[PDB]
RNA sequence: CCUUAAAAA
RNA sequence: GGGAUUAGGAAUCCCCCA
RNA sequence: UGCCAGCGCGGUAACGGCUUAAUUUGACUCAACGGUGCAUAUGCCACCGCGUCGCUACGUAAAAGUC
RNA sequence: UGACGUGCAAAUCAAUCGAACCAUCGCAGGAAGGUGGCCAUGGAAGUCGGAAUCCGCUAAGGAGUGUGUAACAACUCACCUGCGCAAUUAGUAACUAUGACUUGCCUCGUCCGCAUAAACCAAGAAGACCCUCUGGGGCGGACCACAGGGAUAACUGGCUUGUGGCCAAGCGUUCAUAGCGACUUUUUGAUCCUUCGAUGUCGGCUUGUUCAGAACGUGACUGGGUUUAGAACAGGUUAGUUUUAACGAGAGG
């Protein structure tokens, strides 16, 4: 019934959101649990770390975790290799080259907000998001 | 000057 | 001619007492 | 240099360790070395006390003593010269593992020195002298000025120490003088105002470095009137001015004085410490004050306050019965965290959730005065202790549960799933 | 009548008063 | 030249 | 600092005029 | 409960040694070189003798102090 | 420390002695998308810090110049479009400190003793002080007498201002300049120019004190500190002639 626009706030590579989150989010009224649960493993299982942004719809006075990236941190998800990094550890940099499909078939999620020419635009604009690899494609 | 009394040359 | 005439003053000292007719 | 400050922490674990350590009977040996005294004379005293131990009316327990004496001395050996903040040793056969008993020794060079001498071969190490290491003491320097010359010595709980002395040529009375005293009179006063000048730039040098304090004291003592016109004038300090505690008069002068001013500095240490702490519970009484309610009190609101942005002053008396024990099934069906208040703790109904009826199992104890000590720094801001020593310090308590904080701004009750995801999430951008 | 002064008098006494304090 | 505080009528 | 004597330590014995 | 809390009692029946994951352990003049010989096949778990100065308390008491 | 103080008086109410006397030698409109960039940070998403500072659209827009917010939000600027002639009196006790033991410099000490008619034409006065290779002398390298010197100090004043006094890293929760801020002679030194046949030197009108501008205001007032002889000293204590013509939550107000 109740809906709300969202406001998209997490920023942290944590899993089952908060530290605790199961618990103090609850209200007097009362709320049923969803995607907070057990979604949140398909979600670290699959897309872990990389501060993902999580959509608050609320289509029935509950919470809704949507599980969609937006950009920027997506451009490090291209790599086989993440086995955490604790803490000062010299800021890790970790980075080594992209595969040759950084196209379109990665970009296939980003159409949907970015308007412009596609070719010319669209698959050029994520180029500049590859800072972090201080390498390219080549 | 010269020294002595009652005479009124002393002082002189 | 003027009258001389002595007077005494402080620690001895004689001083005129000279008449001005 | 935070790399020394974690070997710090390690000195705090071999603290609670030793601690932890006891031991049956008088077998047990707590050592502590003073600086500036000879090992030997320290050795020739063990081995009166291995005379002692020569003779007691016990089996056991004499090869226990006689094994904890040839173990501090083969332990004391290695060294050859005194160690710098002095030495601390301890020694003895603990009973651990279910009532296994093992010698132990342990040995560490403190971060923070100590000038005092503990030997009471007993039950229980008697590691609380060491307690007032464990706090983050200020350095206590002292200016003793004189008319002859200044020492500029220092203070830290127990550790005096002299940073500098000197002596200068004092121009003194004018005496017989002559029809013209006056000049020297000028004079006097121009070699005083050097002392004025070149001996507290000096002091400029030795105590303040760069813009930032290094001392809290900066006592004056003298037995002479220029402290008097040292807090009274514009060469003396910048900013420093304000951490004047009170003057000290020395009736015998020299270091003899500053020794008096030892102590003296330590009951007005006391009252700087109840200038501290009204000050420090003041600015949270006028927090009170405000209408705004940036502020918070109880176990209630200031963990979640704690979960955002940092309180802008974190007040916590120092003993507190609640302990954050952890509530984690050993299947890990269900993790858990939450706060012990003592009605709780004899009602324990949190270890039993009604939706499988499991009870939590203990790990390992965490008390919360710790657990504000674990990371604090993580937390941000700057953790802070009061006592309830003073008047205000019992109102603190009584009045607030002994624990509460100022809040950077203020902060509203949660209410309905998206205000209370809006505080929540937020507070895990916080952490 | 003629003989003089000499004595230490009272203009006698500041130079004395001079010569006090040097 | 002296002798446990580290434990019995 | 290491031995020896003593039940064990000191000790002794082995290395400017205003 | 185990000189702690309490009422004369209460102190678990009121080769040496560093090192080492271990260097098993007992044994200190002659009379050393699983826990408890200070409960006794077994229970319980007496010469090695007897004022000054510095701390605390109201000359004395209270300490293992230094001569 | 009275009166007098060129007086009644060379001391009142052999006049000379630390070697006598005599003689001789602008306004309006656009200021935005990928993306709240990366990283650090409790948080800082133009505007805490570090590095980087690339481009789609387009008549404009920076990985943002200056305010603000905890942070966003918000308001603007770079750019863009339109309009009678005496006489001054080494090492150490089991908390620490300590240490058995092995007339006072500092000094205003606090509640193991540095060192028990006339004067005169400012006056009377050839300074009883200072001084007779040396930026005065001494050092380093005062019971006193006389002849002279501002050629050579101490009082003041003059010259000098070394001394003293009166751009913006940062502080100020945030923010450089609300308020602070590192890198003139009212002080003194120095000079000897003026004054040695003389410019009466201090303070005042609990310590004598200054302290806590006007010859270092004012002696043709005080003698307290200095202070010649009594008991060599910027070592102390004592007694010693001073001359003449509404707002704010409240508390507060």
């Amino acid at each position: 019934p109740n809906e709300i626009k969202v406001v998209y706030l997490r920023c942290t590579g944590g899993e089952v959101g908060a530290t605790s989150a199961l618990a103090p989010k609850i209200g007097p009224l009362g709320l049923s649990p969803k995607k907070v649960g057990d979604d949140i493993a398909k979600a670290t299982g699959d897309w872990k770390g990389l501060r993902i942004t999580v959509k608050l719809t609320i289509q029935n006075r509950q919470a809704q975790i949507e599980v969609v990236p937006s950009a920027s941190a997506l451009i490090i998800k291209a790599l086989k290799e993440p086995p955490r990094d604790r803490k000062k550890q010299k800021n890790i940099k970790h980075s080594g080259n992209i595969t040759f499909d950084e196209i379109v078939n990665i970009a296939r999620q980003m159409r949907h907000r970015s308007l412009a020419r596609e070719l010319s635009g669209t698959i050029k604009e994520i180029l500049g998001t590859a800072q972090s690899v201080g390498c390219n494609v080549d | 000057r010269v020294r002595g009394g009652g005479t009124h040359r002393s002082g002189q | 001619p003027k009258m001389r005439r002595r007077t005494y003053r402080a620690h001895g000292r004689i001083n005129p007492y000279m008449s001005s007719p | 240099a935070a790399d020394r400050n974690v070997e710090i922490w390690k000195i705090k674990k071999l603290i609670k360790s030793l601690e932890a350590a006891r031991g049956n009977g008088t077998s047990m040996i707590s050592l502590i070395i003073p600086p500036k005294d000879q090992i030997s004379r320290v050795a020739k005293m063990l081995a009166d006390e291995f005379g002692t131990a020569s003779n007691i009316k016990s089996r056991v327990n004499r090869l226990s003593v006689l094994g904890a004496i040839t173990s501090v001395q083969q332990r004391l050996k290695l060294y050859n010269k005194v160690p710098p903040n002095g030495l601390v040793v301890y020694c003895g056969t603990i009973v651990t593992e279910e009532g296994k008993e093992k010698k132990v020794n342990i040995d560490f060079e403190p971060f923070k020195p100590i000038n005092t001498s503990l030997y009471l071969c007993d039950n229980k190490f008697h590691t609380e002298a060491l307690t007032a290491l464990l706090s983050d003491d200020s350095k206590f320097g002292f200016i003793v000025i004189d008319g002859s010359g200044a020492l500029f010595g220092t203070l830290q709980g127990n550790t005096r120490e002299v940073l500098h002395k000197f002596t200068v040529d004092l121009p003194k009375k004018h005496g017989r003088g002559g029809q013209s005293a006056l000049r020297f009179a000028r004079l006097r006063m121009e070699k005083r105002h050097n002392y004025v000048r070149k001996v507290a730039e000096t002091a400029v040098q030795l105590f303040i470095s760069g813009d930032k304090v290094n001392v809290a004291g900066l006592v004056l003592a003298g037995s002479a009137d220029f402290k008097t016109e040292l807090s009274q004038s514009d060469m003396f300090d910048q900013r420093l001015q304000s951490k004047v505690l009170k003057l000290v008069d020395i009736s015998y002068g020299g270091e003899n004085g500053f020794n008096q001013a030892i102590e003296l500095s330590t009951e007005v240490l006391s009252n700087v410490k109840f200038i501290q702490e009204k000050k420090l519970i003041g600015r949270y009484f006028d927090e009170i004050s405000q209408d705004t309610g940036k502020y918070c009190f109880g176990v209630e609101d200031t963990l979640k306050a704690l979960e955002m942005g940092a309180v802008e002053i974190l007040i916590v008396y120092e003993n507190l019965d609640i302990m954050r024990y952890v509530l984690h099934c050993q299947g890990t069906e269900e993790e858990k965290i939450l706060y012990l208040t003592p009605e709780q703790e004899k009602d324990k109904s949190h270890f039993t959730d009604k939706e499988t009826g499991q009870e939590h199992e203990l790990i390992e104890s965490m008390p919360l005065l710790e657990w504000f000590a674990n990371n604090y720094k993580k937390f941000g801001a700057t953790l802070e202790i009061v006592t309830d020593k003073s008047q205000e310090g019992s109102q603190f308590v009584k009045g607030f549960g002994g624990i509460g904080g100022i809040l950077r701004y203020r902060v509203d009750f949660q209410g309905m799933e998206y205000q209370g995801g809006d505080d929540e999430f937020f507070d895990l951008d916080d952490y | 009548m003629e003989p003089l002064v000499l004595s230490a008098k009272k203009l006698s006494s500041l130079l004395t008063c001079k010569y006090i304090p040097p």
